[PDB]
RNA sequence: CGUUGCCCUCGGCCGAUCGAAAGGGAGUCGGGUUCAGAUCCCCGAAUCCGGAGUGGCGGAGAUGGGCGCCGCGAGGCGUCCAGUGCGGUAACGCGACCGAUCCCGGAGAAGCCGGCGGGAGCCCCGGGGAGAGUUCUCUUUUCUUUGUGAAGGGCAGGGCGCCCUGGAAUGGGUUCGCCCCGAGAGAGGGGCCCGUGCCUUGGAAAGCGUCGCGGUUCCGGCGGCGUCCGGUGAGCUCUCGCUGGCCCUUGAAAAUCCGGGGGAGAGGGUGUAAAUCUCGCGCCGGGCCGUACCCAUAUCCGCAGCAGGUCUCCAAGGUGAACAGCCUCUGGCAUGUUGGAACAAUGUAGGUAAGGGAAGUCGGCAAGCCGGAUCCGUAACUUCGGGAUAAGGAUUGGCUCUAAGGGCUGGGUCGGUCGCGGCCGGCGCCUAGCAGCCGACUUAGAACUGGUGCGGACCAGGGGAAUCCGACUGUUUAAUUAAAACA
RNA sequence: AGGGCGAAGCCAGAGGAAACUCUGGUGGAGGUCCGUAGCGGUCCUGACGUGCAAAUCGGUCGUCCGACCUGGGUAUAGGGG
């Protein structure tokens, strides 16, 4: 909290748009610019591109991703269960 | 370094307009050196009389057009810039005529 | 404009043509009503068929 | 246009059939030899004076040889 | 100042009408204008962000008027694809040929134990 | 050998066609020339595209190696094979280097915004010249002018997400910001791209500046001299480049052009061939239409030479934050459809007013106050971001000084030997650096000074407390409603 | 044009046993503020009102990186757009 105490990211937007709006806004803000870790070098270069595109910058590996992050939490719980089924069909 | 620079005044004088011996001393009064006027800047510069063509000669770095102004503001005083033009005759020298 | 088609040059041209007024040996023909032009057009005051 | 290096060069190239005018521009310090062809202009620059008054008369048929002045 | 004028009879400044100022052996700033910026061929393997090196980047039309050597590279793949990515084609190809060979040998074997 | 007829063989497309004088789209520039046209005429330098059959010529393909003889030897013949180019560890290179249908790829072909860097044009400064103006006094003066097209070749200067060596934690490298590294950092060596910058061919012959002649004339006449050297930068304009930021915005197609993978074919048989996405040269051609001028306080539209409207490029000095205003050069005008003489009332547009200070009026409408900068100082309230230039204060000129901020280059001196310079060996090793040489510009402080005047013109917020409405930015009745209406 | 405010990220220093926090920088966000060109059109209920003008003029104003301004091309036509 050097520069504000409780806008950060959003601080940008001024007094506009009101509080709720702005501090439901700072969640994705932050996650969507953030730079994450490629799984596949293992660099900290996974950024967002556009809408559900992230590109590692290193690895090249553009990555169909959520929204505003590398990874939704429904597609990862959907990644499991099917790979959990098609352990039970094959077997 | 030798810079020699003429000023010769050929048919002012034999028309009898103005005097060479004046304006020799007028030009060892007035040329600058280092912004000094008077003594030359010391044994630095040199003016020379033959009869009609003046010549200075220096060692030091000294500008041609120089002479050019003094001459100039010489034959202003002495009422001749008006039937007096001074040109560069060649290099090294300028050249007082008529019109 | 400076930008012509030839269809619209060739137009002004004639145009251009039309403008002149009476030669005056027609004055002295035999049944002669016409004393001038009457349809001389001044760039400046009335603008083309265009 | 141009450079040529080579004084057999230069003379090669004025012996060719498209070839015409070989005017020769004394710069003082240089004397130039530039000959015309079909597509280029052809200099060569010969330093030595005596060299190119020599070259001069190496000249074949009766080409133009228009020295400039 | 020496202000001046477009020398064609376009007036706007567009991505054609690109200029540069130029002195004149008579002493006049006049403008000239200036060809579009050409560009390196990039890789046939898609990954490698960089453009291909030893080829001229020209308009690509001039390609055309161009030399075989300027457009290319002394190697497979040359001037359409960058070396790594050959190099590692190579391999790939190779090493997976070998496993595909291995499988072979694995499936013939399972052939004459049953 | 062409040309055609027939037979077989192969062939996806994708919609005929139209649609841009600003999108895409090969290739032209310098000088001259007109009463009026010039990238179009003339001179000179280029260049693309198409053709080029019989192939016009060189060069490449390609002229090896073997064995057998004969010859002192250089070599000559007989006979056997090879020969769709070579160099580099590599990035990749070299003037050419066969090849079809087919396939893959690229180029054409990409938003806006920020920052930083390089290159030019212009400005600036210090000097050289040539011509000027000033000269009562002063002024080595102030003013002008001081050049090199495209296309080639060379070389700086930029950039590289290219390669090789090698192996980095005491982690390093490094940007204004970042950003990069065992998926290979630093360090060394290279490779490629752009090269609009220099040099050079062009090209001094041409241009410009000066002095000077030839000619009653006509005359594009002819000569001299000159066209120099340096330095600066959050400078501005354009541009090339790198690197970020923004997006529930992700920012054109196609014609055209190339590269690669393939390997169906073709070539001649030991001096030559087919082959040149041909290398260098040579020859021939490029039709059609537009091209005057105005482009706007007089060539356009508003009935007109109408204070209206109407898309762009270029863009000097001073002051200054500044493309603000004010004054200036370059260039341009004659005060906007008239003149003269008066200076009454009413006006229109400016100003100023003693004492009071909104008593005026529906209402502070109108005008006035405030205004820049630096230094202090800053409330309630709050969505904690704001409010905020809150408010409220002080200073500001001229002059003469001081201090503080940067770059470049230099020691390998002693001894030896070789030609002030090199090479070797030994000291030295400024390793707290010191010395000489350059150059923008700011900031702070101090003295003195003036009739307290100083952001001296220009430019340039009046504040405060509360209530009502609408969250906001946005939009709206062209021509009476900008709002609380719509969004 | 030119200025102001100075959001994330980044650096250092200081404290903290940790969590992390302070101080100084850097950085340059925004339907952000001032303010030119541009776009507009508040007030003077000013000028004009047989006008310059069948809606203009002057000062004063709003906005000026965005639901921004704007040329050309192209689409929608009358109980229709
Ligand atoms: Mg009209
Ligand atoms: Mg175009
Ligand atoms: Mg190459
Ligand atoms: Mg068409
Ligand atoms: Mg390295
Ligand atoms: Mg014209
Ligand atoms: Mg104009
Ligand atoms: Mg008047
Ligand atoms: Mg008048
Ligand atoms: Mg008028
Ligand atoms: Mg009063
Ligand atoms: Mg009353
Ligand atoms: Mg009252
Ligand atoms: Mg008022
Ligand atoms: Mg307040
Ligand atoms: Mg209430
Ligand atoms: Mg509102
Ligand atoms: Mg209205
Ligand atoms: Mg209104
Ligand atoms: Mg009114
Ligand atoms: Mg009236
Ligand atoms: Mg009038
Ligand atoms: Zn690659």
């Amino acid at each position: 909290a050097k520069r504000t105490k409780k806008v950060g990211i959003v601080g940008k937007y001024g007094t506009r748009y009101g509080a709720s709006l702005r501090k439901m806004v700072k969640k994705i803000e932050i996650s969507q610019h953030a730079k994450y870790t490629c799984s596949f070098c293992g660099k900290t270069k996974m950024k967002r591109r556009a809408v559900g595109i992230w590109h590692c910058g290193s690895c090249m590996k553009t990555v169909a991703g959520g929204a505003w992050t590398y990874n939704t939490t429904s597609a990862v719980t959907v990644k499991s269960a099917i790979r959990r089924l098609k352990e039970l069909k094959d077997q | 370094q030798v810079l020699k620079f003429t000023l010769d005044c050929t048919h002012p004088v034999e028309d009898g307009i103005m005097d060479a011996a004046n304006f020799e001393q007028f030009l060892q009064e007035r040329i600058k050196v280092n912004g000094k006027a008077g003594n030359l800047g010391g044994g630095v510069v040199t003016i020379e009389r033959s009869k009609s063509k003046i010549t200075v000669t220096s060692e030091v770095p000294f500008s041609k057009r120089y002479l050019k102004y003094l001459t100039k503001k010489y034959l202003k005083k002495n009422n001749l810039r008006d039937w007096l033009r001074v040109v560069a005759n060649s290099k090294e020298s300028y050249e007082l005529r008529y019109f | 404009s400076s930008h012509k088609t030839f269809r619209i040059k060739r137009f002004l041209a004639k145009k251009q043509k039309q403008n002149r007024p009476i030669p005056q040996w027609i004055r002295m023909k035999t049944g002669n009503k016409i004393r001038y032009n009457s349809k001389r057009r001044h760039w400046r005051r009335t603008k083309l068929g265009l | 246009p141009r450079k040529i290096e080579e004084i057999k060069d230069f003379l090669l190239t004025a012996r060719r059939k498209d070839a015409k005018s070989v005017k020769i521009k004394k710069n003082k310090d240089n004397v130039k030899f530039k000959v015309r062809c079909s597509r280029y202009l052809y200099t060569l620059v010969i330093t030595d004076k005596e060299k190119a008054e020599k070259l001069k008369q190496s000249l074949p048929p009766g080409l133009a040889v228009k020295e400039l002045k | 100042v020496q202000r001046l004028t477009y020398r064609r009879r376009l007036s706007y400044n567009t991505a054609s009408n690109k200029t540069r100022l130029s002195r004149t052996p008579g002493n006049r700033i006049v403008y000239l204008y200036t060809k579009k910026v050409g560009k390196a061929p990039k890789s046939a393997c898609g990954v490698c962000p960089g453009r291909l090196r030893g080829v001229r980047a020209v308009r690509p039309k001039v390609l055309m008027r161009l030399s075989k050597t300027k457009k290319h590279v002394s190697r497979a793949y040359g001037g359409s694809m960058c070396a790594k990515c050959v190099r590692d084609r190579i391999k790939r190809a190779f090493l997976i040929e070998e496993q595909k060979i291995v499988v072979k040998v694995l499936k013939a074997q399972a052939q004459s134990q049953k």
